[PDB]
């Protein structure tokens, strides 16, 4: 038959192409074609797509020749003609198609109406498909001696079908009559279809069904009339449909439904009643009740309550959606007798409560859908049978409160979502702080993979989360409120990949200790208003490469957009670019002197003292240095300082850096120096000399000493031999210039000083 | 086994156009099959999609949330 | 604002792709379409490149 040989052979010889492509081949014709006559898709044994671009009927004679498909199960044709007073089986014949099961035509294309002539041939086909958006008109006798049909759609704008269509489909099983135009059911067509299953009349306009319509149809186990415009429906309208198995009745204009439209159609297992297009109210009583087989409920037609006695006896009943309705309670007997229910969606509907006992008797139940309504509570009773739930959705509700006793019998438990609701877990600042050891509500559930809790008022990382919390994969935190973390925020146990999500919360503080059980865990801290100051050293220096504790290979931080919210200077700035030492904290004035500036800066723990104004003729009283502290630096460049105070002076005493550049300083004491000075600036001052005991303080010291008037005469020989031998101490050594003309002072020597 | 058919929610034409396969909605902005039971406001209809740009499928698009 | 019936995930391999997240499983909205149709998510290709998430309605000759 046509395989690659044959393809490849068909160019040569070619008035069409063909490509092999995937496990199929496409023919066109003519060979050279930007808008082929013909385009075959041809996927050998399985179907042949025939997509036609008619002009005329005669132009089936630019189909290929010798094609030689052989058997093929799906013959699938599209936009062709109707062949004349040709039988469709004549074109399949030409190309060398055997024995087709399914026959498909789909054409806006026609030229004629469809006849019974065009399925000479045929007569052995299972399937046959025939659609059209022409106006036409389909022949009654269209389906004669077709015995072996057992599926069968027919769409064209069908407003009857006389009966003696059905006259020879005694083998039909499927019937797709869906979007057409029909007004009534033919009659006493039934009895000629024995073993019809599937009825589909959807999209049509049967606005009078009544028992009548259906009678003799014993056999049928589906019906679907959704989108039929109706309005009402008899309560007897299904008499006869005494198997029927599964009943769509979506997108009508239902106000209301009459008690028993059930009622002999006790093999049901599955009725959709979705879209109703008008508001209905509430479903007569008992509407589901008493039925041993019913498994499957789909109801959305903005019902306002429903009667408790709804689903009595149905103890089958396994999946209800109650979804997008306008319930804003239920009767506490609704669910009495649905032991096997597995799941229940009321989601998007108004609720404001849920009666205690309502979930008394679903012992199975392993999925309840409850999102995007308006419960403020979860009791401690509500869920106490529910050992089976596997997920709990409560999301977008006004949740507020969670009885403490709420999840201790939710063993099975899994995926509980609780996300945009008002949940504070109403927690005491002070118990916080004291680091109590306080367990959530969800403390019982140690089994639990997702807790979701984002966007609601959470302030703190609980106890169970960390630690009883053992497989916990997902912690979404959040949209909540923490204020600050440390490592012990941090620490949780959970060897099962956890993800916590931390992001837009309140986080200003991150204080992770000096100081330097094997699973990691992702935390993302992204989006928080970091105060960027000298209390999140550490977690800075973690950040990047330098501090590397014990706990900090547990977890690995997401920082990539975390980002300073505060101060000024370093706002805009992510956290990672931080500089350790920009990390400040201020030190007000009461402590910091009048017109100066101070702040601590912990990287290298030093108290920096500025002060600038420029005016200053004596050191200010300084404040005393923390016993916790090693270096401060009294920053007092271009003031016009006389004199300095002595090295004994509270606060003074401690100073480890000097910087003076810039002041009317003439002379100066060793016993003006303080002791751990480490650092001397008189560069830019009035100094003429320097005495040999202020030289053998300064010999680590660090000196700057140019920019001074030096007396360059027979005293200054200690101090010129001191810069000879201090290139170490002395940056500024080249600068120093002796005043007696001036001269460089490294162009003297102690010959030339002193005779 | 035979007589299976897989239907979508929108018409499509395949074709080859290396040789490049591409595939169009049938028709601009149809209103999609099968699509007689949503909400009113889902408003289905048939768009085309593209890979980057080449026509790849075209699919039936609800106006609803995700 | 759009949603389509099979959820996918959007890739690069400099070509662009587009995979089910759930090939051969049930399409969202499974109860929205008629009786008979089973509505399950497939995996579409392109020359072998995936192409596109779609949702097909499978029928048969057989019932339930
Ligand atoms: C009535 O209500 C009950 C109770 O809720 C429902 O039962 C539950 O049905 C769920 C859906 O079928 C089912 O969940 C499955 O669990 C399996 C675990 O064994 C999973 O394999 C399965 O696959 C998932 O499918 C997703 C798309 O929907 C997709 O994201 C992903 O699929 C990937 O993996 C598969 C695996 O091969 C690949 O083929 C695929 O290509 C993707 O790569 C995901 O894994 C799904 O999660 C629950 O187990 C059922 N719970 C029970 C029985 O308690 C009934 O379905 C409801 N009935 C009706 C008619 O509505
Ligand atoms: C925790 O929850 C937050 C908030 O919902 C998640 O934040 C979101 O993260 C994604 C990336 O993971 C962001 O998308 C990306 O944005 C950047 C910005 O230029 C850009 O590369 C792309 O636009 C990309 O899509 C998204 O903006 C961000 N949203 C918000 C509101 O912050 C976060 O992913 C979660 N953490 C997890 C899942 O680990
Ligand atoms: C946090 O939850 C609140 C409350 O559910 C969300 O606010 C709702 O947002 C929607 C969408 O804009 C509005 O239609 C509602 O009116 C809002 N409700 C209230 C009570 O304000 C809020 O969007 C959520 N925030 C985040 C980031 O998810
Ligand atoms: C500190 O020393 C400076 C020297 O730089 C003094 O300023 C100078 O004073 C003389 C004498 O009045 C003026 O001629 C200069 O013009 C001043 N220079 C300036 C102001 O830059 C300053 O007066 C001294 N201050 C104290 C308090 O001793
Ligand atoms: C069919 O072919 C004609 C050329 O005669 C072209 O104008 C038209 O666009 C084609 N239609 C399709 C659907 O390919
Ligand atoms: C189909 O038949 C109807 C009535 O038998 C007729 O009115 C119509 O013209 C026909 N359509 C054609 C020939 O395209
Ligand atoms: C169909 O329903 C009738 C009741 O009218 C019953 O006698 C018959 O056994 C049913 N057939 C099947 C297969 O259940
Ligand atoms: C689940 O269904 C079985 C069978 O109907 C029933 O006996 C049982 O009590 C139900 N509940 C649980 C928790 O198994
Ligand atoms: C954070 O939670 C608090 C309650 O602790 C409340 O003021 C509000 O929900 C949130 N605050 C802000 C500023 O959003
Ligand atoms: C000098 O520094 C040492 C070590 O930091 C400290 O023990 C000592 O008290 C300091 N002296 C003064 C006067 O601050």
């Amino acid at each position: 038959s046509f395989g690659r040989d044959a393809c490849s052979e068909m160019s040569i010889d070619g008035l069409c192409q063909c490509a092999p492509i995937m496990s199929e081949y496409e023919i066109i014709c003519p060979a050279n074609a930007e808008n082929p006559t013909f385009r075959l898709t041809i996927q050998p044994k399985d179907y042949v797509q025939i997509m036609c671009n008619l002009t005329d009927t005669t132009d089936y004679q630019q189909l290929p020749k010798k094609l030689r498909i052989g058997e093929v199960d799906r013959v699938q044709m599209r936009r062709c003609m109707l062949p004349g007073h040709t039988p469709i089986a004549s074109i399949l014949d030409y190309l060398g198609i055997v024995s087709p099961t399914t026959l498909i035509f789909e054409s806006d294309n026609l030229g004629m109406n469809i006849t019974r002539q065009h399925l000479d041939r045929l007569h052995g086909l299972k399937r046959f498909r025939f659609t059209t958006r022409r106006l036409t008109h389909i022949p009654a006798n269209l389906l004669t001696d077709m015995r072996n049909l057992s599926h069968l759609e027919l769409r064209a704008n069908i407003e009857e079908m006389p009966s003696h269509l059905f006259d020879d489909l005694e083998n039909l099983e499927s019937i797709e009559f869906g979007s057409n135009k029909l007004r009534q059911m033919p009659r006493g067509i039934f009895g000629k279809m024995p073993k019809l299953k599937q009825l589909n009349l959807w999209s049509n306009q049967l606005h009078n069904l009544t028992k009548h319509d259906f009678e003799g149809a014993t056999s049928v186990l589906g019906i679907d009339i959704h989108d039929n415009g109706i309005e009402q429906l008899p309560h007897d309208v299904f008499a006869h449909l005494t198997n029927v198995t599964d009943i769509n009745l979506s997108a009508n204009l239902f106000r209301s439904l009459p008690q028993g439209l059930f009622d002999h159609n006790k093999h049901l297992n599955e009725v959709r009643l979705m879209n109703n297009r008008v508001p209905l109210a509430t479903l007569p009583s008992r509407l589901f009740a008493n039925q041993p087989e019913l498994q499957i409920l789909r109801l959305r037609a903005e019902l306002q309550s429903l009667p408790g006695d709804l689903f009595e006896h149905s103890t089958q009943i396994t999946n209800i959606s109650l979804g997008d309705n306008l319930l804003k309670t239920l009767p506490a007997t609704l669910l009495e007798h649905q032991v096997n229910l597995l799941s229940l969606d009321l989601s998007n509907n108004r609720l404001t409560h849920l009666p205690d006992s309502l979930f008394a008797h679903t012992t199975n139940l392993t999925d309840l859908r409850l999102e995007d309504n308006l419960l403020t509570g979860i009791s401690g009773d509500i869920f106490s049978n529910l050992g089976n739930l596997v997920t709990l959705v409560m999301s977008r509700n006004r949740l507020r409160t969670i009885d403490s006793r709420a999840f201790v019998s939710t063993n099975g438990l899994r995926h509980l979502h609780l996300d945009h609701n008002d949940i504070d877990l109403q927690q005491p600042l002070l118990d916080i702080m004291l680091q109590t050891q306080i367990n959530s509500p969800f403390g019982y559930m140690h089994g639990l993979l997702t807790l979701n809790l984002r966007n609601n008022s959470i302030i703190f990382v609980y106890n169970d989360w960390k630690n009883t919390m053992l497989q916990l994969r997902e912690l979404d935190l959040s949209y909540n409120n923490i204020s600050s973390l440390g490592y012990e925020d941090l620490a949780f146990l959970s060897q099962n990949r956890l993800h916590v999500n931390m992001t837009h919360n309140k986080i200003r503080r991150i204080a992770l200790p000096e100081d330097v059980n094997n699973n990691l865990v992702h935390v993302d801290l992204n989006d928080n208003p970091l105060v960027c100051d000298c209390t999140i050293l550490w977690f800075i220096q973690l950040v990047r490469g330098v501090h590397k504790p014990q706990y900090s290979r547990q977890f690995k931080l997401r920082t990539d957009r975390l980002v300073c919210s505060q101060p000024n200077v370093l706002e805009g700035t992510p956290v990672r670019q931080i500089e350790p030492q920009t990390l400040i904290c201020p030190l007000d004035f009461s402590k910091c002197p009048r017109g100066c500036n101070c702040h601590v800066r912990t990287y290298d723990k030093a108290l920096v003292i500025n002060c600038h104004s420029g005016n200053l003729t004596h050191v200010p009283r300084l404040p005393n240095l923390h016993k916790n502290m090693q270096l401060m630096e009294l920053h007092l460049e271009n003031n016009t300082l006389l004199r300095l105070p002595s090295a004994n002076t509270p606060g003074y005493e401690s100073v480890t850096s000097l910087h003076l550049a810039g002041n009317n300083l003439t002379s100066i004491d060793v016993d003006q120096l303080p002791t751990n000075l480490t650092h001397l600036d008189i560069s830019w001052n009035h100094l003429q000399m320097l005495n040999a005991t202020v030289l053998g303080f300064l010999n680590w010291r660090s000196v700057k000493l140019s920019g001074n008037p030096w007396m360059c005469d027979c005293t200054a020989k200690p101090l010129l031999l001191f810069t000879q031998d201090n290139f170490e101490r002395i940056g500024d050594r080249n600068e120093m210039m002796c005043v007696n003309a001036p001269t460089r002072m490294v162009e003297l020597s102690t010959n030339d000083i002193c005779p | 086994v035979g007589g299976s058919d897989e239907r979508f929610l929108c018409r499509s034409i395949r074709k080859l156009v290396q040789a490049i396969q591409i595939e169009e909605c049938e028709g601009a902005d149809q209103p999609c099959d099968f699509a007689a039971n949503f909400p009113q406001s889902y408003n289905p209809i048939c768009k085309q999609h593209y890979t980057q740009k080449i026509p790849s499928c075209c699919k039936c698009a609800l106006k609803t949330g995700l």
